[PDB]
Order: C-alpha cells, then sequence, then structure tokens
RNA sequence: UUCACAUCGACGGGAAGGUUUGGCACCUCGAUGUCGGCUCUUCGCCACCUGGGGCUGUAGUAUGUUCCAAGGGUUGGGCUG
RNA sequence: GCUCAGUGAUAAAGGAGGUAGGGGUGCAGAGACAGCCAGGAGGUUUGCCUAGAAGCAGCCACCCUUGAAAGAGUGCGUAA
C-alpha cells in the first residue's frame, strides 16, 4: 500500500483508447494495440479525470511486489502505443557494418558469414550506415529483447571498446600490452 | 540536522538584522561558482548585509517585523540582502549588472521591499538610480 | 569426518 | 608458548568440563574484551595465534592482555601402538575454559579498530565467542 | 567470478543480491564478482 | 591553459619551460619578458604562474602566490624546511613578517582581512615546522 | 488429495458393507487429466522415475514433461500408490479408467458424480 | 612494481570422505583366504582430453584458476612380486 | 501463531537487504532517507624524499583561513 511507486497515477493522453474487461486489459493507442493479464491482487482503476490508480486486493509482501511493478508495466505500454520506444546501439571497429534490407537486418560483425536476422512485425529497425542502428517500437520489453540480441553477437570487448555497444555505456578498458 | 534551538537563535539574528535595515532585496542563485561568491563577498559586507536563508526561516522572521508583502519572494532559492548603514541605491545598483554579467552564470531578480512596499523584478529600477547621500541632503 | 553414527539401542 | 615450568606427575586427568565461570567473568584491566561462550579447551599455540593476529592488526594501538594461560598437562600414544604398556606423552599443553570466562583484553584504540582486531582473533580461536565493552 | 562459503563486500560500490536462493555479488568491476556455495 | 613554476627575474631556458608551453601554441619570448616585466614590479620572488592560451594562440597569464613556504624560509633565515613539521621548529618570524609576507601575498588571497591573511600564513609557518610571534 | 477419495471410493470404504478380503468398491472415471493441479513449485520438481533393470537403468522426468508426454500416467501412477498392493490390490486398479480429454466412451454405464467432502481440495488461482 | 583476496597464502581454526598407515575384535574358522597380469564388466566424481562458460597480472597464440558437465575417450613398448 | 526451503531425513565454523516478531538508539514539519540541480575553496605544489611526489609511491605533521559546506584528502587517473 505505502509503495511510492503505486500511489502515482497513470496519465491516460487523448489518442488513446482504454478498454476493460474484467482483469484483462487491451489498450489501442496511435501505434496499435498491447494486451496484458492481471494477476489476482491488483486491481488497477480508471477514474472520472482520466486517470489510473493501482489499488490492491489483499496486502501480501507479494501483492505490494507486484503492484510496483504493474503500474511501471501498463504505464510502459500506454506511453508505448503513444509515443514508442527506440533503443539506439552504434558499433565500432575496423570493417563494422550494418544494412537493413527486406525483412533481415544484415550485420558485419568480422565473422566469416554474414549475420542474418528476422525483423519481428511489431518493430521498424533505422540504420545508418554510419554504424548506428535505432530500433523503434512500440513494446519496451521486444525492443530491449531484439537491442539485447544485437549486442549479443559480439560484446563489446574491455581493450579498444570494439564491437557492439549501447548509445551511453561505460567500457572498463584495461590497457593491453601496456 | 539543525536543532530546534539553532534555528529559533537563526530566525531571530535575521529579525534583528531585520529591524535595524530600511530595504529588502531578493536574489536566487543555481549553478554558479564560489570565487564570484567570495568577490560579492568583498563588495557586500563593507556597505550591507547579505544572509542566505530557508523558505520558512524568512517566513517567521519577515511577518513580524512587518515585511510580509515580500512572501512571494520566497519561493525557489533564496538569498537575501539588508542594508544596515548604506543607502538602497548602492546595495542594489551593483547586483542588476552582476545579473548582467550573470546572463550565462544562472542569476535573477525575484523582487525588493522598500518603504513597506513591494517592487517588483523590474520596478527597482528606480530603487537604483538613486542618488548618494552627498546629493540628497 | 570426526564424528560417530547411532547403531543399536543409542539410535 | 605459554607453559609451566614444573610439575611432579608429568600425565593428568581429562577432567570433565562443566558450569560457569564466575571468576574470570569481569574485565579488570582494559577497556575492550574477547568473551568465551563455550567450554572448550585452548592449546597454547592458538592462544599464541588470537594474541599474535590481534596484535599485529592493532599495532598503533597499545596494549593486550591476555587473561588466560595452559596450565594442564595432555597426553598422547603413538601411531601403531597397541593400547596397553602405559599412559602416553604428553604433547602439549591446554588451558580449560568455560562460558563467561574472559580471554582477550584490549586498550588504547578507538571502539571500531577494537571490534575489528578481535574479530581477527576470535578467528583463529575453537570456540564460539563474544565482544564486551568495560563497565 | 570466484564462489566461496563466505561473500563480503569487498569494497564500497559491492552489492549482495540474492538469486534463485543463492547470495551473489554484483560490483562495477568483474573482480569483485562472487557466488556463494 | 598550463601550469608551470618560473624563477622571479629569469626567463626561457630551454629544458624547465619553452617546449612544455611551447607545444600549444604559446610565444615564448612574449610570456617570458612580461613575466619577468610582472615579476620586476612585484618584489622578485620564485613564482608558480599559470597560463591561460586561447585558440588565436593569444596568451594571458595570472601571477600566483608567492610560496608561502618560500616566504618563512627566507622570513626566519633558512634554507630547508623541518623535516617533521611541530615536532622539530627550524626558526622563528615577528608578527610583522606575518603582516609583511600576507600584504606581498594579498592580491593573490581571497581573503577579505589582513587578519585572515596572517593566519592563513602562520598555519603554512605551523606546518612547515616554522614557530612564530 | 483428490486420489485419497478416489481410493476410498476404489477400495469401497464408504459403504457399510465394506470387507478388506473382497471388492465392495466403485468404478472411477477421471477426465481432464491434463488440467490437474499441483501446488509449489512441484510441477518442476516432482519427479517420476523408473528403472530398466540394468544397471545405470535410471531414468527420470519432471512432472511436466510428462504431462505434456502422457499425462493420464501422473494420475494412474498417483492412484495405484494408495491403493492395496498385491492381488486384490492390482484387480483394483483396473477400476480406476483415466482419460485426457474432457470425454469419456462411458455414457452407457450412466456415471454419478465423485462425492468430495475435503475442504481444501479445490485450488483456486 | 602500486594492490591481502589474478596467482600463492604463514600462524591458527571448522568440516566431509572412507581410497593410505592404523585402533577395535562385532564377523567367519571345516573347504568364508592376500598383490600383478589376461578376459570381461559396471558405477562414483575430487575433470586428464573432448562440449559450454566467469576471472586474469587475458593484446594475439598459448596459459593460470575456477564454474556446469561422467555422453565418449584414456596408446604401444624397456624395466619390477 | 509460523515455514515456501518439499525444509519437514542427518553435521560445524562462517556467510546473508530470506522471513515473522521483540527490544534499545538516531534524526526529522524551519522536510529525514533515496534520486536529481549546484558547490566541493585559500594557504598549497605542506614539510621530507625523489629525475618528478602537485590530496592520491613512501615518511612525518594533519593546523589555519574564507565559509552554507569542503579531509593537507575516500577511490580512479598523470612521467609529474
Ligand atoms: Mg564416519
Ligand atoms: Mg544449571
Ligand atoms: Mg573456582
Ligand atoms: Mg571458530
Ligand atoms: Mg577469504
Ligand atoms: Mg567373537
Ligand atoms: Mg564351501
Ligand atoms: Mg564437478
Ligand atoms: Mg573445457
Ligand atoms: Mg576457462
Ligand atoms: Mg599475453
Ligand atoms: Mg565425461
Ligand atoms: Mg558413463
Ligand atoms: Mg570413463
Ligand atoms: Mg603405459
Ligand atoms: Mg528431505
Ligand atoms: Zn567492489
Amino acid at each position: 500500500k505505502e509503495s511510492r511507486i503505486g500511489k502515482q497515477p497513470i496519465t491516460v493522453p487523448a489518442n488513446v483508447a482504454i478498454a476493460m474487461e474484467g482483469q484483462d486489459l487491451k489498450v489501442k493507442g496511435p501505434l496499435g494495440e498491447l494486451s496484458i493479464t492481471y494477476p489476482r491482487e491488483v486491481l488497477v482503476e480508471k477514474q472520472e479525470s482520466g486517470f489510473l490508480r493501482v489499488r490492491k486486493a489483499v496486502e501480501t509482501r507479494r501483492a505490494n511486489q507486484m503492484h510496483g511493478l504493474f503500474r511501471t508495466l501498463t504505464d510502459n505500454m500506454v506511453v508505448g502505443v503513444s509515443k514508442g520506444f527506440e533503443k539506439k546501439l552504434q558499433l565500432v571497429g575496423v570493417g563494422y557494418r550494418a544494412t537493413v534490407e527486406g525483412k533481415d537486418l544484415i550485420l558485419s560483425l568480422g565473422f566469416s558469414h554474414p549475420v542474418r536476422m528476422a525483423i519481428p512485425d511489431e518493430l521498424q529497425v533505422k540504420v545508418e550506415e554510419n554504424t548506428k542502428v535505432t530500433v523503434s517500437g512500440r513494446d519496451k520489453s521486444v525492443v530491449g529483447q531484439f537491442a539485447a540480441t544485437i549486442r549479443s553477437w559480439r560484446p563489446p570487448e574491455p581493450y579498444k571498446g570494439k564491437g557492439v555497444r549501447y548509445v551511453d555505456e561505460v567500457v572498463r578498458r584495461k590497457e593491453g600490452k601496456a | 540536522a539543525i536543532s530546534r534551538t539553532k534555528k529559533e537563535e537563526t530566525v531571530e539574528t535575521v529579525q534583528k538584522h531585520l529591524e535595524n535595515c530600511y530595504l529588502l532585496a531578493a536574489i536566487n542563485y543555481k549553478g554558479f561558482t564560489v570565487k564570484q561568491f567570495q568577490d560579492l563577498r568583498k563588495a557586500l559586507p563593507e556597505n550591507t548585509t547579505l544572509i542566505v536563508a530557508k523558505n520558512t526561516l524568512v517566513e517567521k522572521a519577515v511577518q513580524d517585523t512587518q515585511w510580509a508583502a515580500i512572501k512571494p519572494c520566497m519561493k525557489g532559492m533564496n538569498a537575501w540582502l539588508f542594508v544596515h548603514s548604506e543607502e538602497i541605491p548602492i546595495a542594489i545598483k551593483p547586483y542588476r549588472t552582476f545579473q548582467k554579467e550573470r546572463k550565462l552564470e544562472d542569476n535573477d531578480f525575484t523582487g525588493a521591499c522598500f518603504e513597506g512596499k513591494f517592487y517588483g523584478p523590474g520596478e527597482v529600477k528606480r530603487l537604483e538610480t538613486m542618488p548618494s547621500k552627498a546629493e540628497i541632503f | 569426518s570426526s564424528r560417530p553414527q547411532k547403531k543399536g539401542t543409542a539410535h | 608458548m605459554l607453559s609451566p615450568k614444573r610439575t611432579r606427575f608429568r600425565k593428568q586427568h581429562r577432567g570433565r568440563m562443566k558450569g560457569i565461570s564466575y571468576r574470570g567473568n569481569r574485565i579488570c584491566f582494559g577497556r575492550y574484551a574477547l568473551q568465551a561462550l563455550e567450554p572448550a579447551w585452548i592449546t597454547s599455540r592458538q592462544i599464541e595465534a588470537g594474541r599474535r593476529a590481534m596484535t599485529r592488526n592493532a599495532r598503533r594501538g597499545g596494549k593486550i592482555w591476555v587473561r588466560i594461560f595452559p596450565d594442564k598437562p595432555v597426553t598422547v600414544r603413538p601411531a601403531e601402538t597397541r593400547m596397553g604398556s602405559g599412559k602416553g606423552s604428553p604433547e602439549y599443553w591446554v588451558a580449560v575454559v568455560k562460558p563467561g570466562r574472559i580471554l582477550y583484553e584490549i586498550s588504547g584504540v578507538a571502539e571500531n579498530i577494537a571490534r575489528r582486531a578481535v574479530a581477527i582473533a576470535a578467528s583463529k580461536m575453537p570456540i564460539r565467542t563474544q565482544f564486551i565493552i568495560s563497565g | 567470478m570466484k564462489i566461496r562459503a563466505s561473500v563480503r563486500p569487498i569494497c564500497e560500490k559491492c552489492r549482495l543480491i540474492r538469486r534463485r536462493g543463492r547470495i551473489i555479488v554484483i560490483c562495477s568491476n568483474p573482480k569483485h564478482k562472487q557466488r556463494q556455495g | 591553459v598550463i601550469k608551470l613554476a618560473l624563477e622571479a627575474g629569469k626567463a626561457t631556458p630551454a629544458p624547465p619551460v619553452g617546449p612544455a608551453l611551447g607545444s600549444k601554441g604559446v610565444n615564448i619570448m612574449a610570456f617570458c619578458k612580461d613575466y619577468n616585466a610582472r615579476t620586476a614590479d612585484k618584489p622578485g620572488f620564485v613564482i608558480p604562474v599559470e597560463i591561460t592560451v586561447f585558440d588565436d594562440k593569444s596568451f594571458t597569464f595570472i601571477l600566483k602566490t608567492p610560496p608561502a613556504s618560500v616566504l618563512l624560509l627566507k622570513a626566519s633565515g633558512a634554507e630547508k624546511g623541518s623535516k617533521d613539521p611541530q615536532m622539530e621548529k627550524v626558526g622563528k618570524i615577528t608578527i610583522d613578517q606575518l603582516r609583511g609576507i600576507a600584504t606581498e601575498k594579498l592580491p593573490d588571497l581571497n581573503c577579505t582581512t589582513i587578519e585572515s591573511a596572517m593566519r592563513i600564513i602562520a598555519g603554512t609557518a605551523a606546518n612547515m615546522g616554522i614557530d612564530i610571534d | 488429495r483428490m486420489a485419497s477419495t478416489i481410493a476410498i471410493h476404489i477400495r469401497g470404504k464408504n459403504l457399510a458393507s465394506y470387507t478388506p478380503s473382497v471388492d465392495m468398491g466403485a468404478f472411477v472415471i477421471v477426465v481432464n487429466a491434463d488440467k490437474v493441479a499441483v501446488s509449489g513449485k512441484k510441477r518442476t520438481q516432482k519427479l517420476y522415475r523408473r528403472h530398466s533393470g540394468r544397471p545405470g537403468g535410471l531414468k527420470e522426468e519432471t512432472f511436466d514433461q510428462l504431462q505434456k508426454r502422457i499425462p493420464e500416467r501422473i494420475i494412474e501412477h498417483a492412484v495405484r500408490g494408495m491403493l492395496p498392493k498385491g492381488r486384490l490390490g492390482r484387480y483394483l486398479f483396473n477400476h480406476l479408467k483415466v482419460y485426457k480429454g474432457a470425454e469419456h466412451p462411458h455414457q452407457a454405464q450412466q456415471p454419478i458424480d465423485l462425492p468430495l467432502r475435503d475442504k481444501r481440495i479445490r485450488v483456486e488461482k
């Protein structure tokens, strides 16, 4: 009940259509549709002033953790269908490059083969041949995921900073060879 | 923190610096060096008193001394000027020139109080044009 | 291992 | 290594360890102290090590009293020695401590350096212990 | 990652977490990573 | 912007100064003779100097405090300070040498009075082992 | 909790006419055998092992692999444990008819529903 | 080099195992018998190699140490009871 | 009332924002914790040592001043 997260109500802006059936929430915003189901304890209230205030059926430690989580969840699916989410990763090195073509993202990371990546519907990936890549999508979870999958292939190494990194990163740089 | 005794003696020292002075000057500061703080404190303590205080610490010290019409000046950060000795224009004039050098250094003039009356950010221009005690007398 | 077990009537 | 200079009989009874020690209970010398929580047998080597550890970790802090001492002998029979034909040879010396007993006393430091030093001391002890402050 | 019975924060930036029942130490620098066990 | 330590009326040796601030694009003879003229206007002492440089290679420099350790080494008549300050005392200076070293170093301090400068110099002399009364 | 009730009825222990040496019991038809519920982490932990009879002939399934592969075995194996063992035991166990679907082809036998007097037997989410 | 915890880790302590050398004498005395090879298995994991990893005082190659891992592998000879 | 470990079958030192209680002691309504904005100064590059030691290799001293506050400096870093 006293989580500084669950007390703050969520603002649903105009352009945002909120359809509530029981514990199941379907939001249709400018960019598309997002669906989630709530657990037993969490009761989210759709106000008359156009706000979302989260309340909880009982207080277990369980439900406390729960309502904090879900207030942030559905704030992120609201702000997700309204505006959207952009994860941006740049690549550092010699010969490193990326090309979006049709349904694939082609990565040349210095492997023998070109790495092919199937891009999901919900995502739109913009590419700078200047070795930057931004992915935009309405769901924070899925964009974050795919971003990580990119970064996975060649994680940033310590010495020369080479590899795929997020736009803002502290990369421990050891001095090799001294 | 600060004990209630130290804050009652601080509001009492600010009220005793309030009763002797004829004019108030409100100034807010965010993101500035200590060097120009100590140059402003080379120029100020000579002719005038400068006191940096909390919103409520200024509230309960000014309400009683009948400076209350200055209550909207206490929203946001608060640094104050009382004139104990020298005139009003010799204190108010350096602060606006220091706000024209502080344009990129983040200073703004909220308001001043003279004759028991409240003058806004632009109405203190008059308080700057006033002459020294040699020209008035 | 410096501890024994409980055999028979002990147990 | 602490040890008695003389005794008549070499060999001695295991004895039996019971109760509280009411006498060594107080802290009469220093400021902070290490108190023995449990009924055990301290070899001279352990006291040595604990003292050395506390001494080195304290250094610039002044004083360490050792409030105990290993005056009771202990005997062992060699390896592959069939049982019978006499009690064995005394190898080492132990001190018998019971719960409540004080081991180490320490003075000349802030309470922090003392808590840390006493911890490193209690690490070489066979027994559970406690940190106490003078009254 | 070191694995040991006794895990302590070895500096200021260290953090003791609980992951799937086991106690771990995550830090800024990789040498201070530990797992209980 | 670079910080160097130079002698009073002597400038432009090859190893200490010229290459160091001359690889940042600073003119050597103008800085060295302006610094010798500015140490000829004040009392000549060893000066740590901060030389600020700009994109057009022009430069403006501020002469910092002539060291209170060097001024209190020449005021107590000694050369080397005390290896263990406040344990072994290597000399003594009067309060008038306090006000003198705090008048020469007064344009270079942040102090608002002469008593603050005098207690600053008494603190530095309490720091290098030199007694003051 | 269900398998206990099942065992009681199969064995006959709820009839006044009960006899240990005879089958007075019922038939029981268990349906929707993949929807059966189990508490705790048990779905991923509880362990069904069976052994070949050669050395290193041990095989282990988590409850869930089992329930995806042949889910009836779960309830068959949980009731068989609570029946008597031995001749009358086995002959009994043949009266337990289990189906994974919501449907059973016994409609001819006119099944009644099984009474449950247990409080905790019904789980809710 | 700086740095206890890359790698070692003195003085001490807390354990597990039941493979070494032992204590016991519960065991079998009538014909319940020890060490190596051959053949033939089989199992454990405290992992030698092969599969995946974390840390390095890991530039690279090669290590070091440690984590999960026992599916498979683990030569032929000169010499010895 | 408690446990979420299938603990409920067995073992220790040690470890721990596990969890449910109980007891002291700190602060706060002139606003406490966390976050975020700024400041973090002058002596001085403390003395010694060292080619250099400038808070930050080592040693000793560890005061004073301007102050809302600021250690002769907690860690990183520079040949310095
Ligand atoms: Mg045993
Ligand atoms: Mg008793
Ligand atoms: Mg007695
Ligand atoms: Mg112990
Ligand atoms: Mg350790
Ligand atoms: Mg016998
Ligand atoms: Mg026979
Ligand atoms: Mg293993
Ligand atoms: Mg391997
Ligand atoms: Mg490895
Ligand atoms: Mg190498
Ligand atoms: Mg294997
Ligand atoms: Mg095998
Ligand atoms: Mg094998
Ligand atoms: Mg061979
Ligand atoms: Mg168990
Ligand atoms: Zn750390």
